[PDB]
């Protein structure tokens, strides 16, 4: 799967590839970052010049390469690789995402809303900050993460929706609680406090820099 | 007195001929334009006594000699219209402004308001105000720079940011597989890198090279507003809060012998070494029988150069930049 | 900067301005000068300029005087000075020294002096009081 | 630290200062840029230093009494604030009280 | 920083100190 | 000439400049390759067909030394047979042979020729400085060369660098690449040779720990290097002149203190704005029982040569220029000295005897030091270089064959201010000659585009002739520190309340008109001479130029028609400067200081403008430098803000 | 608190400052009302934000307060988002 998310809207461009590109081919890896970057450019060429993106923020240090040469015809788009350790791979972890991205027989483009209904009533700010915790927490633990989303039975996940319908305070809960595994990850894994940590640190985890 | 002071001025600048001579330099004739720091300057009106009007601006009157009215009076005009002369399809249509009502104290302050900034395609000098933007994590990756135009045009001719300048180098790739050196290696044309700049540390001391320095002793810690108290009864700013005491507690959550003072260096420096050494370039071999084939104005040609940078390049062989297509 | 070592043209300005005025009205004497505060005037006066201080060598008796009464007051060099009659810095610069002279005696008919002027010769604390590059006197008057 | 903390207490309240006072709080901006030098010559003050300034005297009045103030010089009021310090912790360490 | 964390506990007991006088005894 | 050691290798390098369409030179200064070369190579016969030699220099007066030294040697008048051309200063005739250029002239001058089928030979001497017209003249003559094969490219590059400009040197284009079918060997195109010169022994001695002052350890290097060791003048590397005066005046007053019966001390300043006394009193050689301390700036590493020197002091400091790119300001700041110019300085001591070195840091200071010194042309402002690249036909200045390329987004600043400027389109282009008339003239761009637009809206002259005087380098009034209010008063003879450009304009015109160009009134003026009538030189060039450029003269100034009410015309020309100068522009606070437009940086007037005490609301100013701690700016000139308003509409807008 | 601030170090070598704080009665002419207590010390040991609440809360409330002034002749639509300025640029400007 190559994730391409929009963080202003939520739109999220999934590229599914089958194993038929991968059939009679050597130094896998290499052309696997060619054909990325050549999959991220036909989109690009696909996507109208109003919602041609400006800048990519890259989780890979390498598509710095091949991207520019798969760019050579848009030099308005920037690309820029992230210093933060995204956990955009932990999307794998969603029950749905990885049961169509398995079943998938042919390469191709799906289009999903990270955000689901939170543009409604939250900024783009706060719905990719609550998606990054969702995440990272995931990353961490899935089975955890599954548990905190859905608490209880009645809470429901939409069909158009990937995560659960919830309320603002809610969500603030589950935010809260996600924090919360995360920091006590980091403690258990790094050996140090929990409760002696302060915001900047608490914010740096949650972002996965290199503290 | 103007006789005098101004053949005073006719004897002490003669050669003005551009601009306004200066004022001479006298104890009886005072220096208007001279800036007298600001604990030595005096308060005066337009007319020179020193004296305020405003109620707001520390006067013992206001208006026009404590009347709201003035010497010219008021008037109001007419204003008459029917069927037959509309008042809202005739030409003259003088407009309700809000500065018929106003007064001149109040353009001032209008156009006092009205300050001045350079636009947004263009930056000023000493315009620093991109740290907070790019120094705050996932809200600066976000608010990207707002095209300034230069960056504009450089890119139109085919510049991407992120890399420098120069012609294309033709390197193959890195993949983050490491070093590997057993890719084909068939070299893509990338782009040259960004060199970085350079920020020399200011330097007032004459402090050495290689010199740390005594550090110094940090301090030992330290419906918005108020109606004011005065900006001459301020003092030192007695009143700082009522309802708690000192200042706020930033709390933790846990709780041949060489010269005097010289030494000798253990090594030469190599780079002076080199100059008496040999080198590392043998000479060329020149055998015999190579003999030398060559047996032993600019402004005039300036102004005949009718050679335009359209037709100078034509022959230096590069290729012109794409322009309105 | 308000302070410094005093000059002779500073000296003279404050005899002058001490003349035209008075030593009841400092502000206006430190007025005439530039860098010197009306304390300094008022210290440079009444520990220097003023001709009422005996300003050559110290009689014999002047001596006994000086330490008999330091033996009797410890200290208290603004008490001791008009007994003896100089000012209280001069008062004690002259115990010190005499005390730095003492030293000095104990070492000659000890045998400390023996090569003289070389550098293996303790200094005195007169040594010591000279300033060091990049220090500042704190009784310039 | 704690010396210059409670000399800037009586003059760090910004505005309408005497040229003593603006001495004062030069002096202890530079004792804070260099620290080793102002100790140094404190300790020199103290051991060498018999005669000083003379000292201001006025009165300040609560309308039933009044009471003297004392007006010391910027430098001798360094170094009283630095023996100060020292010694009142010097004797909190030793029980002198 | 060892001696900045001796020094900050002999706040703490100091501090201590003062809030036990008499109780201590 | 024949005791040099590059004449040792002189047949060696002509079969060099007989194969090797390039041939890097290393070589010591010092060695004779400045003197010789060029002599080898007119006596090889290469000017026989009607060719010239041109010798391109980064330093313009050591251009004309230097031309003056091979003229001298050559037996023939300056300008004759060997002759030089440096900025607005052309001595040369048809007869000449050898010719020594500034290699900014070389820049400039290629809008005449772009093939240079003037010149054979083509030699850049002191390359390892690496000024921007260095750089720039190697992409040129790459990319020429690369059409004419029979121009010889001669790099003197003097430190071991040199591998870099071979290695410059193979890379020829992208576009040859599909020709390389062929077997064939690749062969030298590039061949380095290297002229060993000879220096005798010299002893460099470290500190143990470093200094506090190095002004004051200097002085004491001095006295304890006079005390102990014999008879020697000393030279010492500072860096301004402050410190210059501060060290010279300690000298002269412990010089006082020096015992009776000992050899004397004479101070002497080596600055680059010397008078000709104290110049003379420098190159003159010490007198009897007399030895000299030389405080010299960087110009004995490089540029001049003093003779009998056997002590020198580096301070490992050295001011530099750097444009910063976001704000727009230079910044003089006090480098520290690189790896290459500390060994230049240490060599520079042992000539005429075996000399000690006395560099003022540690050994270990001496490895963590940059190798060489910073590119010029990444701490410049390269809105000039664009110009020029663009006079030339290469407006593909981003893929344009730099020798190191200038950093990202300092020729974004450089753009900027060349579209503000008018010149440019909105396609990164030049434009309908009002480019083209920016591009040719050899003036700061921000007041070409005024002179431009000067025409439009009038007087013309008057702006020209404060053309020739902001074109200037060396300050017109004669430094008189003995005077202080005598220099205020005769500053005060010519003074103009609207601006400090009229006061250059009053004392032009008061040489011109009816001073009779004459030298003595200017010396009782407290007015330098030379430079000046260069500036009346150059008015006449410039006046020149915008002759070619179709725009008749109107020359108002000899006719006494006065009827033209001189209020008006005084605003006239400071609308026109604000016209041009709205970039600088700057309000003055209560305060006293200046702040820009954006109310962020501290501005201060410069102690040698008119208003350094005069009180103004709006000012330009025509150039920015960073000192030590404050940001002055220089020449100012009093403005309106609606002037701003009306004559910037697209740099700035009211709120 | 005391035990969480942030210079508890240097706080450590300050002995004998109530004694201090009674002899500053001898060496500066402002008196200072608070000399027994040391906030670094001793810590805040009142709070009367509450008095802030109840005295908004015991004049009616803060529409009644505004009925008092001239709030409706400014014509801002609500009260909360207003600043008071302290000084003005005018009287700022005649300080020294």
């Amino acid at each position: 799967a190559i994730f391409i998310f929009n963080p202003r809207t939520g739109q999220l461009f999934l590229k599914i590839i089958h194993t038929s590109v991968w059939a009679g081919q050597k130094r896998l890896g290499q052309l696997a970052k060619w054909k990325t970057a050549e999959e991220v450019a036909a989109l690009i060429r696909s996507l109208p010049v109003e919602e041609q993106p400006k800048q990519l923020i890259v989780t890979r240090k390498g598509l710095l390469d091949p991207l520019e040469v798969n760019l050579v015809d848009f030099p308005n788009i920037s690309i820029r690789a992230s210093e933060l350790q995204l956990p955009f791979q932990a999307a794998m972890k969603v029950e749905k995402l990885g049961d169509m991205i398995l079943r998938a027989t042919e390469p191709q483009m799906v289009l999903f809303n990270l955000y689901d209904d939170w543009l409604k009533t939250i900024s783009s700010y706060t719905a990719f900050s609550r998606l990054i915790l969702i995440l990272r927490a995931l990353h961490v633990n899935q089975d955890k993460t599954k548990l905190i989303l859905r608490p209880d039975k009645t809470v429901i996940t939409q069909d158009h929706h990937i995560w659960p319908s919830l309320t603002d305070e809610d969500w603030i809960k589950v935010e809260m609680q996600l924090r919360d595994l995360i920091l006590n990850d980091y403690g258990k894994k790094n050996n140090v406090n929990v409760a002696s940590l302060t915001t900047s640190e608490v914010r740096d985890i949650i972002l996965g820099m290199e503290i | 007195r103007a006789a005098y002071e101004a053949d005073l001025t006719a004897q002490q600048s003669p050669y003005v001929f551009f601009g306004t001579p200066l004022p001479p330099l006298d104890p009886d004739v005072r220096d208007d334009g001279s800036y007298v720091p600001i604990w030595k300057q005096e308060a005066r009106d337009e007319r020179g006594r020193k004296r305020f009007h405003g109620a707001f601006t520390g006067g013992w009157s206001a208006g026009y000699f404590n009347t709201v009215g003035s010497k010219e009076g008021w008037t109001p005009s007419s204003f008459v219209s029917s069927r037959t002369k509309r008042w809202k399809d005739d030409p003259n249509k003088v407009e309700q402004r809000p500065e018929d009502f106003m007064d001149e104290e109040d353009l001032a302050d209008l156009e006092e308001s009205r300050k001045l900034q350079t636009r947004e395609a263009f930056s000023g000098l000493g315009s620093t105000a991109d740290d907070a933007v790019r120094a705050s994590g996932l809200m600066g990756l976000f608010r990207v720079e707002g095209e300034t135009m230069g960056v504009k045009l450089l890119k139109k001719m085919g510049w991407k940011e992120g890399q420098g300048i120069g012609p294309k180098v033709r390197r193959k790739a890195r993949l983050g597989l490491g070093s590997d050196a057993n890719i084909t290696e068939e070299t893509h044309l990338f782009a040259p890198d960004n060199v970085p700049m350079i920020s020399f540390v200011r330097k007032t001391d004459h402090k050495g090279l290689g010199y740390a320095g005594e550090t110094g002793l940090t301090p030992l810690s330290k419906p918005r507003g108020s109606i004011g108290v005065g900006i001459l009864n301020d003092t030192g700013s007695d009143d700082e809060d009522p309802y708690e005491l000192g200042p706020k507690i930033s709390y933790n959550r846990v709780i041949r012998l060489p010269l005097d003072g010289f030494v000798f260096g253990k090594e030469p420096d190599p780079l002076i070494s080199e100059i008496i050494a040999e080198g590392k370039y043998p000479p060329p071999r020149i055998p015999p029988g190579w003999v030398s084939s060559k047996k032993p104005s600019t402004a005039e040609a300036a102004k005949s150069s009718t050679l335009d940078p359209r037709a100078r390049a034509a022959i230096l062989g590069e290729k012109q930049l794409p322009g309105k297509s | 900067v308000k302070g410094g070592v005093w000059t002779n043209i500073e000296d003279e300005i404050l005899k002058a301005a001490v003349s035209k005025y008075g030593l009841n009205q400092w502000a206006r004497v430190s007025s005439l000068l530039a860098r010197k505060t009306p304390k300094q005037c008022k210290a440079r006066w009444n520990e220097w300029l003023d001709p009422s201080i005996k300003k050559i060598e110290w009689s014999r008796e002047e001596d006994e005087k000086l330490l008999h009464l330091a033996k009797l007051m410890p200290t208290q060099w603004r008490t001791i000075a008009p007994i003896v009659g100089r000012t209280a810095n001069q008062c004690l610069e002259r115990y010190q020294k005499l005390l730095d002279e003492a030293e000095q005696r104990e070492a000659s008919e000890l045998g400390l002096t023996g090569p003289d002027g070389g550098e293996t010769r303790a200094p005195t604390a007169e040594d010591v009081r000279k300033l060091r590059p990049g220090e500042i006197d704190p009784d310039p008057e | 630290i704690l010396a210059l903390e409670r000399l800037r207490e009586a003059y760090s309240t910004k505005g309408r200062l005497n040229q003593s006072q603006r001495e004062e709080l030069a002096l202890i901006e530079q004792a804070y840029d260099s620290p080793g030098t102002t100790l140094e010559r404190i300790k020199r003050f103290l051991l060498t230093q018999r005669a000083f300034k003379e000292v201001g005297i006025d009165m300040n009045d609560n309308y039933s009494t009044i009471n003297p103030v004392y007006d010391v010089e910027p430098i001798e009021k360094i170094s009283d604030a630095y023996l100060d310090q020292y010694l009142w912790y010097q004797a909190d360490q030793r029980h002198l009280f | 920083d060892d001696s900045e964390a001796e020094e900050r506990a002999a706040y703490e007991e100091a501090q201590v100190r003062a809030a036990m006088d008499g109780l201590r005894g | 000439a024949a005791l040099l050691p590059i004449a040792k290798h002189r047949e060696s390098l002509l079969y060099l400049v007989e194969t090797n369409p390039v041939t890097i030179v290393v070589g010591q200064t010092g060695s004779g390759k400045s003197t010789q070369i060029p002599q080898f190579l007119e006596k090889a016969g290469w000017c026989a067909d009607g060719k010239l030699i041109a010798v391109t220099q980064p330093r313009r007066v050591a251009a004309v030394t230097l031309a003056i030294r091979v003229a001298e040697e050559f037996g023939c008048e300056v300008g004759k047979e060997v002759g030089y051309s440096i900025r607005f200063e052309d001595a040369t005739s048809e007869s000449t042979r050898i010719k020594y250029m500034t290699d900014g002239l070389l820049i400039r001058e290629a809008l005449v020729d772009p093939l240079l089928s003037r010149y054979s030979v083509i030699m850049i001497d002191e390359a390892h400085e690496r000024s921007i017209s260095s750089d720039i003249l190697l992409g040129l003559l790459k990319k020429i060369r690369r059409k004419r094969p029979d121009l010889r490219i001669i790099i003197s590059s003097a430190t071991l660098q040199a591998e870099d400009y071979r290695a410059y040197f193979e890379k020829a284009s992208e576009t040859q690449e599909e020709d390389s079918s062929n077997d064939k060997q690749k062969e030298s195109i590039a061949s380095i040779i290297s002229i060993e010169g000879r220096t005798y022994p010299i002893d460099i001695l470290y500190l143990d720990t470093p200094t506090e002052d190095y002004l004051e350890k200097a002085i004491s290097t001095v006295f304890d290097i006079h005390t102990n060791e014999p008879k020697g003048d000393i030279l010492v590397f500072l860096t301004g002149r402050d410190e210059i005066e501060q060290a010279v005046q300690a000298v002269s007053e412990r010089s006082a203190s020096l015992p009776p019966g000992s050899e004397a001390l004479l101070p002497l300043p080596l600055y680059s704005g010397l008078s000709a006394e104290q110049q003379m009193y420098v190159f003159e050689e010490a007198p009897e029982n007399t030895r000299k301390v030389i405080f010299s700036t960087n110009l004995a590493e490089a540029s001049v040569t003093i003779e009998g020197i056997v002590y020198v002091i580096d301070s490992g400091f050295v001011k530099l220029r750097a444009y910063n790119p976001k704000t727009g300001i230079e910044s003089l700041t006090a480098t520290p000295v690189s790896k290459a110019s500390a060994a230049q300085r240490a060599g520079r001591a042992g000539r005429t005897k075996p000399g000690k070195c006395f560099r003022l840091y540690t050994e270990e200071a001496y490895q963590s030091l940059p190798d060489a010194t910073v590119p010029e042309i990444q701490r410049s402002n390269l809105a000039p270089i664009i110009l020029q690249l663009k006079a030339l036909g290469i407006d593909n200045v981003l893929r344009f064959d730099y020798f190191t390329p200038p950093p990202a987004e300092q020729m974004t600043r450089a753009l900027e201010l060349l579209y503000s400027l008018g010149a440019l389109d909105d396609y990164a282009k030049l434009t309908r000659p009002l480019g083209l008339r920016m591009a040719e003239l050899a003036v700061e761009p921000m007041m070409a585009k005024t002179l431009l637009s000067a025409q439009s809206f009038g007087c013309l002259s008057e702006i020209l002739t404060i053309a020739a005087m902001t074109s200037l380098d060396g300050t017109l009034w004669i430094q008189h520190e003995g005077d202080k209010k005598k220099t205020e008063s005769v500053k005060r003879k010519f003074a103009a309340e609207e601006g400090d450009h009229l006061t250059l304009l009053n004392v032009y015109q008061a040489f011109v008109t009816k001073g009779r160009k004459e030298a003595h009134w200017c010396h009782e003026n407290m007015l330098n001479y030379k430079a000046m009538i260069r500036a009346v030189s150059i008015r006449a060039q410039l006046k020149r130029f915008l002759e070619r450029f179709g725009i008749d003269v109107e020359e108002s100034l000899s006719s006494p028609s006065v009827s033209q009410q001189p209020a008006n015309k005084a605003e006239k020309i400071q609308r026109c400067l604000t016209i041009g100068y709205f970039a600088h522009a700057a309000k003055m606070q209560p305060d006293g200081t200046f702040r820009n437009v954006s109310g962020t940086t501290v501005l201060h007037a410069h102690p040698s403008s008119i208003m350094f005490n005069r009180k103004a609301d709006w000012v330009i100013f025509h150039e920015v430098l960073e000192t030590k701690d404050k940001t002055f700016i220089r020449d100012i000139t009093r403005i309106k803000k609606e002037w701003l308003l009306e004559y910037a509409p697209d740099f700035y807008k009211t709120t | 608190n005391t035990l969480f601030q942030k210079d508890r170090s240097t706080l450590s070598f300050d002995k004998g400052f109530r004694a201090r704080a009674e002899f500053k009665i001898y060496q500066l002419m402002k008196s200072n009302p608070f000399w027994w207590t040391n906030p670094r010390h001793d810590g805040k040991l009142w709070n009367l934000n509450a008095y802030r609440t109840d005295v908004i809360q015991a004049l009616g409330g803060v529409e009644t307060i505004l009925e008092h002034t001239l709030f409706k002749a400014t014509g801002f639509p609500s009260w909360e988002g207003l600043f008071w300025e302290k000084s003005s640029g005018f009287e700022a400007s005649m300080q020294f």
